[PDB]
This record gives C-alpha cells, structure tokens and sequence, in this order.
C-alpha cells in the first residue's frame, strides 16, 4: 500500500551515488610486485682457497 | 575486497537517507492525503469482511 | 528546548521522577538533559511509570534541584563523541574534556547503548599476544583481541601491572589503545596523565595512540555505570569505523559491579545475592559481547578486577571469572615474597595455553614447570612437619629446581623504576620458552638461587651469577 | 544490488488485519511490561508488540497481565498496542537442527536460513512416565576410558557433570560429541545419537571456537547447537533447556536415540532468578528462586528410555553444573545431585598434577553404571575398580619407608594413574580400550616405566592393529571376551610387552 | 640429496669416532644440514607462486 509506494519512489527517485575509486585506492595498499631473491656470491675463490684447504686440512689429531 | 564490504554498508547507508527523504516525500505530498482517503476505503473493506 | 518539557516530581537521590507532559513520552535508555547553572545534567530514561510521569537516574549531583524543574528532552541514548580527535584527551562521562585540551573535535556521535555484535560478525580468534612478560608469555600465553582480566587484591600493584602493560605492548602496538578508568584515584589519575604524557604516547605535540576516559570515584553512582559504556562506544569506534585493532583498558571493573548493584537497589529491584543486582549478569555480559574480535577489528581489553578479601568464591568475581577470556591471578602473598610478578602460576588460566597451539616444546615445557611447582607446594606442607630433612634426593632436585623457578620468574618491571630503581627487563617469548627449558633440565643448577631473584633473563641470570661470585 | 534485494523483501509485507486483542502498556520497567487489557490470553503464550518485542506472560493477575519481554526495551515505549500472537511457547522440531546453530526462537545465528521442521511442538510439556520406559543396557561410550569404565551410564538415563569451573567443562563434555561420531558413521539409528549441546549464556567467541572445533571434527551432521548466548536475554535463558528438550522428543520420538548436554544450568538459575525477582517473587534459598526445584525436575525427568510398546528410543542427558568454588553443597547443586543418575566430579589437584581428563573418580558415581557397557570391558575392569580403590587408600602412604605390599600397590596404582590420562578432544575406540586395560589387568604394564607408558600405549595399539587385528575385530564384533578370546589377547600383550 | 646431505653428516659423526679431531667436520655437517632443513621447510611452507582470480 504504502510500502508499495514508498518502495516505488525509494528506489527509483533516489540514484545510488558509487564510492571516489580513489578513495578505495587510500584504503588499500597499493603494492607493485616485489623483486628478486637476489643471486649471491660463488663462495671461495682462487688457488688461495685450494691451498687454503688443501694445506689447512690435517686437522686429524694424533 | 574489505573496502567491497564496507561500500555495501555504505550503500546501506546512501539508502537511509533515501528513506528519510522519501518519508519526508510522502509526509510532505498530498498523497500524505489522498493516500489516507485510500486506506481508509482499505480498512472499510477490510473491516466489512469482518 | 523540546516541547517535551518535563517537571520533576520526586527527587529521591538519583531517583529523579520527571512529569513529561500528555502524549509526550521518551523511551528507555534515552538521555534527558536539564540546564543548571551546574551545566546540564543528564538523566537516563530507565523506565516509565505511565501518566507520562518516567523514572529517570541522575548522572551528575542533584543537589539544589527544585522539585518541579523544567526538563529538555535530548531524545535518545546518550550519544558522546567518538573521532581520532578523541585520542590524547581526558574525556569525562559527559563527553567534555577535562583535563580541558579545548573541545573535542568531534567526527561522529554514536549512542553508548550500542549493541553487541551477532555471531556471524565475530571472527574466531588464533592470534598470539605476546608481552615480553615471562610469567605471562610461557604459562599463560595472551592472544591479540583476548579478554585479559587482573584478577587481583586491592590494587596490588594491579594499577602497577596495567603501567607495564601500557609501557610494553601499548608501545610496540602502533594501533590505538584505549585506556579507561573507571572508579580510581584522582591522584593515581594525575599520576597516569603525568606519567602517560611522559612515556610520550600521549602527545600534546602530535597524536596519541590512545585515548582516556577517567571516570573517578566521587561522581554519582549512575554516572559510574557508564563510564564503561562511554569508553568502549570509542573503542568500537575504533575497531569498526577506523578499522584498527586496539586494546581496551578498563579497571576496575568490580566498580562497574559495585556501581550497578548500588543503582540496582535505588532503583528499587530486590537486592540478589551478596546484594548484587539481578541484572549483574546481563550488565556484565553486555559489556563483554561488545568487546570482541570482529570482521572489522580486534580489541584486546586488560580489564581490572579487585576481588574482596581475596575471595574469588564472592559471586561478583565469580560471575567475571566466567566472563572473561585470559584469567589472571595476582597473589598478595607472592607479592610478599618480593616476586613482582605477584601472579599465582597454578592460577593463571588462558583461552590460549594449548598445547600444539603454544607450541609442542612450549607445552612440555610448561607441564614441567606446572608439575615442579605443584610439587614443591605439595611438599611444603611434608617439608612443615616432618622437616626439609625427610625428602628423597629426587624430591631435593625438583625443590632446589623450583626454588630456582619460582625466582625466575621474577623479571624486572619499568614501573619499579619507581619502587626498586631497577631498570625493568622484558624477555621475548622464543628466548624464554628455551630458557625455562634449559632450567628445567638443571643445565642451570649450577646457578644460585638468588642469582635467579628479581633478576631477568638467563643472560641475566648467569650475569648475576658472576656478580655474586665476585 | 543488496539494496533491491531487501527492498523486495519487506515489499513482500504489506496488510495487517491479525490485530484484534490489543493491550496498552501501563508501565514499563524491567523488561516487565504492565498491561490492562489482553482479556483472553492463554499463559505464557507468545505476544508481539507494537515495537515487535515478544514475550510470555507468567503473571496473569486480576488486572494487569505481565508480559516478559524477550528483547531490549529500547523500542519500546509505554502505552503500546500488544497485538495477541496467540501462541503459547513452540519451537520448530525436526530433522533440519541437524547442523544448524540456532538462537532459542529457532533462527539461525549461523544463517544456515531455513529450518526443516517437521513440527512445531510446545516448548514445557509433561515427561514421559512409568509406563514409557524399557530397561536400560545401552552401552554409552564417550571414548573415556575411566568414564566407560569407572562411571558408564545407559541411553535415556541422567548423570551429572558437576565441577571446577571452565576447566574445560565443556571440554570434558566435548570429548563424547566426538567419539559419537564413530557410532554415528555406522547405519544403525541406535547408534546415531543425535547430539544436542545447549550453550546457556555463552559467548558468541566461545561457541563460535566450538562451532569451528565441531565443524573441524565434522561433528556437525549431527550436531545442533542451541544457543542462548550471552547476550541472549534472560527469558530465551530460562526456556533454554526446556525448548531444547522438544527438539529432543522429536528424534526419541522417532526411536532414535540421541545425547542432549545442558551446559550449564548454573547460568540458567541465574536467568531464573533474575525472571523472579523482577517479577517480585519471593526468591529461595541462596537467593535462587523458591521453585527453580520444580524448573530442574521437569527439565530432569524428561530425560527417558522409553517403553519397546512405545517405541524404543531415548534421549540421554548430560546436565553441567558449574561449582562455584568447587561448592556442592550450594542450593543448585544440591537439589540437581538428588535427581540425577550420576555424577562426574572434576578435580583442581589432578588438573594440576596433570590428570587431563581431571575426573576424580571417587567423587564420579554412576547410578546406572555397569547396567550399561559392553560385557566385555565389564569382564576386563571389575579389576580395575578394586585396584585403583586400594591405590586410592594408599595414595596418602605415598609420601618414606614403605611396606612392600603398599608398594606393589603404588607400582600398580601409580600407573594406571598415567594411563586414565588422555590428551583431551582424542577419544579412543572400544575395541582398543578393552586391550589396553586388559594389560593393566595382567599387570603387565607393572613392568612399563611411568615416562613410558605412554609411548608404550600408542606402540601396543599399532602393534595390535598389525599383529593382532584378528583379535581387535574379534573383540568388536563379539563385543564379549572367551577365554580364548582373552587367553590371544594375553600373549599379543606378553609379546608386545617383551618388546 | 636431502638424504645424502643428513647421511654423511651422521656419517661425519661415526667418521669422527675413527678419526680424532672434528674441527670442520662440523662446519660441513652443519652447513650440508641447515639449506637441507630450510629448503624442506621452504618446500613444506610453500605459497602458491600466484594469486588467484577465480574466487576473490
């Protein structure tokens, strides 16, 4: 009756107004995607180490 | 998906005042009138059934 | 000025019978406000007697009322302010600032009598507190968006232990918190202010990553009901509107009790038990409903609670007991021993202490340390008649072990910077799960007892430990 | 959108002509609405009011009738038309509770929308009398073991779950959902035992971890969860237990059996004095109101085996009492413990000794005890009870220069002590808990270290489920031990022992 | 791989019982242990490589 009446006019009369995207931009983080794990360092170089290991190495006891 | 959520509370909220105008509307009108002559035919029929 | 005009009838206390005139009715819970050369006092709708004469209860005093007063109607349930302009100030039960740093700059209102939410808001909890505390983190682990409860004597250092709180997890949380008072001292309060301003996290240069509502002890007893109410509506402000999770404060919350009992009895409800009020339990429990992690938030409140004579048999502390999530017993004879913590550890009891959840290592860890414990009480009462002596050396290991336990859990607090002087000291939760379980094994009986006695840490500890060798 | 989708639905409701015994709030205070007027009203029946708010209508008086209100007297204001629902207190009934969480009026606080209701049936009703009962026999197993052993009960019968408070009262109560899932997953309706767990004054959080819990033990498919939440008022608290009950007459009804826990009636004395006071009734004793008695022994009594001639059904009940303090002496727990048929009682020491389940079985009794459990672990635990019975004297003579035969007591007693632990949300299966006390019974386990026993078990169980499941279903499916049956079973225990 | 890698650690250890010292037989059991512990627990831990699309 009235509820007929008062739906009809509600909807129709009154315009849903959407939300500023931007402000939904605010309201989440923004995030560009992250990047390399990095590649580290070969590790030991040079006959330094091959005479560094070979060399140090008796480390057996007596 | 979270600020989703919360336009649809918000939509909710845009409607509140929709109703408050549209009370306004139909208290404001002459429908607040003519649409009083109407139910009061309606509760005569609906009344005469009893 | 309302033409809902009223006139009062019967000032009885704070029993105020107000005469709205014909057709013209408020409703229960609505808020009421008569212009006074002493502001506007507020009287909360809380029923209607009918011939348009309502029963109201007063907030403010009602000295010099005139019977027949004339009385605006605000229409609706008290509604205080709520923004980020709430945070740093001191905002009185009527919503006005009081330690006067200007009016609030309020965003939204929002009425006090909001509701509880249902449980399809409610999103269970699975989060880990964490307080640095060492009694806290291994045998009563805390979960973000809990329900901390100090149950305790007659602020036993209670107000001591929210400082520390506040000093700590406050802090190192970058959300809001909301600390509200309810019923203490106006020179406690002035201390906190002080004190609070100083740990720089109330800052009158900048923002505040909290928010006071001090309701103190010598406003009306209505008034103390809702000091409660007002503080929470801002930390569901809070929770939901900005989003950010909290933690809530209270204390003490057996003036919340005591305040609704006493209002109960004027209002003229036939006293229960221990005199409490009939409605003890849905006050309570609409406080506690409002609190709780959400879709939207999570609010971790500390609330207070001041257990008469120590008597947790007493149906007020009982009834809390129930309602609250994260149990905590705070000893006067733990206190006595010089242990601050003055937690009982047998006591402590907390929706978080699983067992796989805590952590595997965690829980052995801790049913060790429940068992030794439990033990040495045990056998001190052996110990009191038939002498130390009369123990096995099993039996002399587990109390040489508990002694050494039972002082290692003493850990330094910031807040005895004003008692002892002694920095305070706070010990992350992996370091002491390993800790106690090193202690346990006697890894650490090689160390003094004292040299576990207000002391933190193991590095601490074993420092100590050098320290008294030489 | 949402907001066509609402507005479709209250358009849907338009047309009142229902209205006709009006009544006009006098006075309003308390949740207790005051009208002159409503001539013809049946007593508790259900009122809607202007503001919509529901209620009952325990005071019928000469002039005025007083309504209850359910909800929040927020909306409602003084002077108001009290349209005459007409409908003294009915819950829908039927098969649809099954998985839903429903407030106390029967609406979904889970949302799980409609309910199938195969009835709506009248929430306090008389309970079923000397002619509706059959003797009782049917085992009830919560997979624990010093339950099922040391206290079993029947199906259709009482037995009170009297303790220390949040101990994991709930827990406790908990731990017999899950192992009725076991039974529940076998066809026979004898062995579906439709759960009900009655949340009284619950936290939403709190039951929605146990609603999580359930859902994570798929327990729900056959669980309901009536709720009356904290939150939920005090009038939903009071007609709690009893609504609940009728939901419980529907599946007894039908010959099925089902298990209804009332957690914990210590909330709902609470609801009920707050009820009676506000409606000025001279309250009892500890303050609790005078016929709170008469509330209990109606819930209490409803709770039956019924007659074969009428069907053979059931509807066993758990009832929850909270100690205050580990106060039985107190004026609820008094008149409870005369009407149940048992009780369990939960101790502080063990919980701190580490006696998870933290039972103290001296202080559980069961009235209708051994009647009902399988013959084959009576056979195997008549032992158990004298044994534990002498550990318990000798307990005390624990604390020196000990008798040899008080320490052969304490060997045995101390371990069967570890064994009745159980780590708690784990219930075990009955043809595993009859070896594992047989073991006990053949002292077998004399020779297992403390810190072992536990290893031990598990290891003995897998050892059993390889070695010796001939034996296991065997026990099962007998359900009754020969002495063949037992002679096997003592030499799987001798080898598993040995290693 | 992983299996190699905690094999010879122990080994190392039962090798160290025939052979006196251990003083960077350690390090290698330890080094060969602590990637194989986090590359398991990498594996076990694992997110997906994307987002999804197909629900949110």
């Amino acid at each position: 009756n009235v509820i007929q009446d008062l739906y009809l006019r509600e909807l129709k009369d009154t315009k849903l107004a959407p939300s500023t995207l931007q402000d939904a931009e605010g309201n989440v983080k923004p995030w560009n995607p992250p990047q390399k794990p990095n590649l580290p360092e070969l590790e030991l170089q040079g006959p330094e180490a091959l005479k560094a290991y070979t060399e140090q190495n008796v480390e057996t006891a007596h | 998906v979270r600020y989703e959520a919360s336009l649809r509370q918000l939509e909710q909220r845009q409607l509140a005042k929709s109703v408050i105008s549209r009370v306004q509307s139909e208290l404001g009108n002459p429908k607040f009138q003519e649409k009083v002559l109407q139910q009061s035919i309606s509760e005569i029929e609906q009344l005469l059934s009893k | 000025s309302t033409p809902i005009t009223g006139k009062v009838t019967a000032v009885i206390g704070a029993i105020v019978d107000v005469h709205f005139e014909q057709s013209e009715l408020p409703a229960i819970l609505n808020a009421l406000e008569i212009k006074t050369p002493q502001g506007k006092l507020v009287l909360e709708v809380a029923q209607h007697l009918g011939e348009n004469t309502v029963r109201t209860i007063a907030m403010d005093g009602t000295e010099g009322l005139v019977r027949g007063e004339k009385v605006l109607d605000t229409g609706g349930p008290i509604s205080v302010p709520v923004g980020r302009e709430t945070l740093g100030r001191i905002i009185n039960v009527i919503g006005e600032p009081i330690d006067e740093r200007g009016p609030i700059k309020s965003k939204l209102r929002k009425p006090i009598h909001a509701d509880p939410p249902s449980f399809a808001e409610q999103s269970t909890s699975a989060e880990i507190l964490e307080t640095g505390i060492k009694v806290v983190d291994l045998l009563a682990p805390y979960a973000r968006g809990g329900k901390i409860g100090l149950f305790g004597g007659a602020g036993v250092g209670k107000t001591v232990f929210i400082q520390e709180l506040i000093n700590n997890i406050a802090k190192a949380h970058g959300g809001f918190s909301v600390f509200t008072g309810v019923g203490e001292r106006t020179r406690e309060g002035n201390d906190l202010y002080r004190e609070m301003k100083e740990t720089g996290v109330i800052n009158l240069e900048g923002e505040s990553k909290v928010a006071l509502v001090f309701g103190q002890m010598n406003e009306p007893p209505g008034a103390r009901a809702r000091v409660a109410l007002t503080g929470l509506t801002i930390a569901e402000y809070f929770r939901d509107e900005e989003g950010q999770d909290v933690l809530l404060f209270i204390d003490n919350i057996f003036r919340f009790t005591q305040a609704g009992s006493e209002v109960s009895a004027l209002l003229g409800r036939i006293p229960s038990a221990v005199g409490y009020q009939p409605t003890l339990a849905t006050d309570m429990g609409l406080l506690q409903e409002r609190i709780t992690t959400t879709k939207k938030g999570s609010v971790t409140s500390v609330q207070a609670v001041y257990v008469p004579a120590d008597d947790l048999t007493d149906p007020a502390p009982a009834t809390t007991f129930a309602h609250l999530d994260a149990t905590t017993v705070l000893s006067r004879g733990i206190s006595e021993l010089g242990i601050y913590p003055a937690v009982d550890p047998l006591d402590s009891k907390s929706r978080l202490l699983d067992a796989a959840v805590v952590g595997q290592e965690h829980y052995d860890v801790a049913s060790k340390v429940q068992e030794t414990l439990q033990t040495y009480k045990s056998l001190q009462d052996i110990i009191a008649i038939l002498g130390m002596d009369e123990l096995s050396e099993q039996d002399k290991l587990t109390v040489e072990r508990a002694r050494k336990i039972q002082r290692f859990l003493s850990q330094p607090f910031a807040v005895a910077e004003v008692f002892t002087g002694i920095p305070g000291k706070l010990v992350r939760l992996k370091d002491t799960v390993a800790s106690f379980k090193a202690v346990l094994e006697g890894k650490y009986d090689n160390i003094p007892e004292h040299a576990f006695y207000m002391v933190g840490g193991i590095e601490d500890v074993v420092a100590k430990a050098e320290k008294l060798a030489a | 959108e949402v907001s066509s989708i609402l507005e479709e639905r209250i358009k849907g409701v338009s047309d009142e002509a229902n209205l006709n015994e009006t009544g006009r709030v006098l006075a309003v205070g308390d949740g207790i609405a005051r009208v002159f007027g409503l001539n013809n009203i049946q007593a508790e029946e259900l009122v809607e009011f202007s503001s919509g708010v529901k209620g009952m209508a325990l005071n019928l008086e000469p002039g005025q009738v007083g309504i209850v209100l359910f909800g929040s007297d927020r909306l409602v204001k003084e002077g108001e038309l009290v349209k005459r629902t007409g409908n003294i207190v009915d819950v829908p009934v039927g098969p649809g509770l099954l998985g839903r969480v429903v407030d106390a009026l029967g609406n979904p606080i889970d949302g799980k929308g409609p309910i199938d209701a195969a009835g709506r049936s009248r929430a306090q009703v008389k309970a079923p009398g000397i002619l509706p009962r059959r003797s009782v026999h049917e085992p009830v197993q919560t997979g624990l073991k010093a339950v099922d052993a040391l206290v079993p009960i029947g199906r259709g019968q009482r037995e009170l779950i009297i303790g220390d408070r949040q101990t994991g009262k709930t827990a406790v109560a908990l731990d017999t959902i899950l192992n009725q899932k076991r039974w529940n997953n076998g066809s026979d309706e004898s062995k579906k035992l439709y759960c009900v767990y009655v949340a009284v004054g619950q936290k939403r959080s709190t039951v929605a971890q146990l609603v999580q819990t359930l859902e994570q033990h798929d327990a729900m498919k056959y669980s309901i969860i009536v709720a009356a939440t904290a939150s939920e008022a005090a009038p939903l608290q009071y007609l709690a237990p009893f609504t609940a009950a009728s939901i419980g007459e529907w599946f007894r009804d039908n010959g099925k059996h089902a298990l209804i826990v009332y957690d914990d009636l210590s909330k709902q004395a609470v609801a009920y004095r707050q009820l009676s006071l506000l409606l000025r009734r001279p309250p009892g004793r500890e303050a609790y109101p005078g016929d709170v008695f008469y509330l209990h022994s109606r819930l209490l009594e409803r709770a039956a085996k019924l007659s074969e001639k009428e069907g053979s059904g059931s509807l066993t009940a758990l009832p929850v009492i909270e100690t205050q303090g580990g106060d039985v002496s107190a004026y609820i727990p008094t008149n409870v413990i005369s009407i149940t048929d048992g009780q369990i009682f939960l101790e502080a020491e063990l919980f701190y000794k580490g006696i998870r389940p933290a039972i103290n079985v001296g202080l559980s009794v069961s009235r209708v005890g051994s009647a009902a459990q399988v013959k084959a672990l009576k056979q195997v635990a008549g032992s158990l009870k004298l044994f534990l019975a002498q550990y318990r004297e000798v307990a005390a003579f624990a604390q020196s220069d000990l008798d040899a035969s008080t320490k052969q007591t304490l060997v045995r007693g101390e371990r069967l002590t570890q064994l009745l632990k159980q780590n708690q949300y784990s219930p075990l299966a009955t043809e595993e808990q009859v070896p594992l006390i047989y073991a006990g019974v053949n002292g077998h386990l004399d020779g297992i270290e403390l810190s072992r026993i536990g290893e031990f078990e598990s290891s003995f169980l897998s050892y059993l489920k390889s070695n010796h499941n001939e034996l296991l279903t065997e026990i099962r499916e007998k359900g009754e031990l020969s002495k063949e049956l037992l002679a096997s079973l003592k030499s799987a225990t001798e080898s598993f022992v040995a290693t | 791989a992983k299996s190699a890698a905690n094999k010879l650690d122990w080994a190392k250890v039962i090798s160290s019982l025939r052979i006196t010292g251990s003083t960077a037989t350690q390090l290698s059991s330890f080094k060969k242990r602590n990637d194989e512990a986090r590359r398991q627990l990498l594996e076990l831990q694992s997110q997906p490589t994307e987002v999804d699309f197909s629900h949110y």
